[PDB]
Order: C-alpha cells, then structure tokens, then sequence
C-alpha cells in the first residue's frame, strides 16, 4: 500500500 | 476557502438546486477508506475475494469518492459535488483480465441499487488488437437499459500502456470523429454515449495534456491540481513523491465530478432516463468549436445550467 495522500498548505 | 474546481463549476450555486439526496452512487475504483465525511459503504472487493471495498491501498478511490460526495465541514472549503448521496465502494482495480472483473462489478453495483456508477478504469488496446468484451458490453447494457443507471467513466490518462490519439482528418467529411486515426482504444471509454466518458481540463479551461482523446469522449471536467478528502476525511491535495508532492490529477477525478452532477440531476429530475440525464449534462456543457471534439466531447460541464436550463428531453433511450 502506497503512503496516504497529504495536504500541502498554500 | 474554495478549491478552484468548486468555484469554477459553481458548486455552491448548483447545490441550491439539488444535493444528491436519495441517490446512490457506486464508485468502482481502488476502494475507499471511509470516514464521517466520506461515508462509503462496502460494495465488494473484486481484486481480493476477502475484503469488501472498504480498503484503499492506492490513495485513489478515497479521493474519487470524496469528489463525488464528500460532505462539507465548518472549518474548510471542500465539499463534493453531491454531499448528500449514498456512496458504495467496489474495489475493482489496484496497483498495490480486469475487464472480466469490470463486467461483474458493473452488474453488482446496479444490483446494489446504484443509480450512478463511476468507473476509474481505462484499459488501452492497440487499435489492431482483437478485443473481446461481449460480457462487459452485456453488463453495461443491463446496468443502463435495464436498471436505469447513469454510468460515467474516465477518458483515460496518457502513459506507458496508453498512447495519445491524433485528431480527426478534416479532409474526410464522413469520419468527423477520426475513427480512421485511432491508434489506442480505451475501454469502457468507447461505450459512450451509452455511458458518458469524461476528459480532463486544467484551470485554464483547456484539455489536460494527459487526457486521452478519442471518438468516444463525451464531456469534460476539472482534472488537475485538485483538492479532495483523505483517509481521515480531511482535505488533501497531493500524494507524496520521489522528488516531491504530486498533485491530484486524473481523468477519473474529472469523471467523479460528472458522476456527482449526474446525481444532482437525478434528484432534481427523478423521472429522467440515464440517456436523458446524459443529454441534459452534455447539452448544457460549454461546447468546443464544432460543438463536439475528441478532447472534451460536448465540452466542459456546467452544473448550474444542467440543473436549471429547459431543454427538449432527448429520446429516453
């Protein structure tokens, strides 16, 4: 299983 | 505040007219890690006989499901197209043949009462190759013409397995969709207009360079630099990569917006057939020159127009 999706702050 | 797609598609305005309540959307994808904001229900695993669709090991289906139906939150600007739908997760594909499993999962999603079915799978073949998918064709016929499911599928992304189709040749009046130029057949993409096949556009409203073109492309939707919800139901906008974060791009996310629209159209006009929902979506799209082309089909979807314009109903079939 691939690593989880993430959030990159603007 | 809002993901660019939400503003571009006027999602908040659209949701004044419908939210998808009473509609069930099946997500035929890599499975879903469910959460309060992405409350998918098990629709089966067709990759591993154990398991039920509620496990996403590919960081994909989860985000597809959230685009269609992710619930809003008071602390961020993300919401799916239709935040009131029921969501069914059928795991049919996983990186962590599949055309056989596709037919089964299509029938199964219809039998589970899905009225909208989103398919991320896009299998590419050489145009020269002999293609045998009678049972997929049968599955789709059943689901659509018998069960009354609207089916929305990804155009497909260019890659290793999948080479871009050249545009039609303008000098052959009787081949306006350029069949004679096709090199790569995409499936279930080539079932359009029976299903609706969706290409991707960027923020500039132009076709994404990775979006597979073809005589079967029916519509288009945002598919680049997107925001969606993760394994916890929280905003995510990238997957981690070798040389950095990779944005969320893919014709399957484009398809996901259209599945969401279909569910809105369904709630608002509950007597329309799949063909009439499809027609309402394509007739109100922002048409390219010529009205139709291989890259965006009938053009970029317009949810507000789709929900409010009065148009002659097409044939029911």
């Amino acid at each position: 299983e691939v690593p989880p999706p993430v959030y990159i702050p603007p | 505040d809002r993901p660019w797609a939400n503003d571009y598609l006027r999602i908040q305005e659209a949701q004044k007219f419908a939210t998808g309540a009473g509609v069930t959307v099946a997500v035929i994808d890599t499975g879903v890690n469910g959460s309060p904001r992405v409350p998918a229900e098990p629709g089966g695993d067709f990759v591993d006989a154990a398991g039920n669709g509620m496990s996403d090991c590919d960081a994909h289906g989860t985000m597809t499901a959230a685009i269609i139906g992710g619930r809003p939150s008071p602390t961020d600007g993300f919401v799916g197209m239709a935040p009131d739908v029921r969501l069914l997760s059928l795991r049919q594909t996983s990186v962590a043949g599949s055309i056989r499993s596709l037919a089964r999962s299509v029938v199964h999603a219809a039998n589970l009462g899905a009225q909208v079915i989103n398919i991320s799978e896009a299998a590419c073949y050489k145009v020269t190759r002999r293609i045998d998918e009678t049972s997929l064709g049968a599955a789709i016929n059943y689901a659509v013409n018998v069960k009354g499911a609207v089916i929305v599928v990804a155009a497909g992304n260019t890659g290793q397995d999948c080479s871009q189709n050249p545009p039609p040749d303008p000098s052959v009046p009787s081949d306006p969709r350029g069949w004679r130029e096709v090199q790569t057949i995409v499936s279930p993409a080539w079932y359009d207009p029976l299903v609706l096949t969706v290409g991707s556009i960027g923020q500039n409203g132009q076709p994404s360079n990775f979006s597979m073109s073809g005589p079967w492309v029916g519509a288009a939707a945002p598919g680049e630099n997107l925001t969606s919800l993760g394994y916890d139901g929280q905003p995510v906008n990238a997957t981690p990569g070798e040389d950095g974060p990779v944005p969320l791009n893919g014709t399957s996310f484009s398809a996901a917006y259209v599945s969401g629209l279909a569910a809105l159209v369904k709630q608002r006009f509950p007597d329309l057939t799949p063909a009439q929902i499809i027609n309402r979506i394509t007739a109100t799209a922002r048409h390219p020159g010529g009205g139709v082309d291989n890259y965006v089909g009938a053009g970029v979807i317009d949810p507000v127009a789709a929900l409010t314009w009065e148009i002659p109903d097409g044939p029911e079939k």
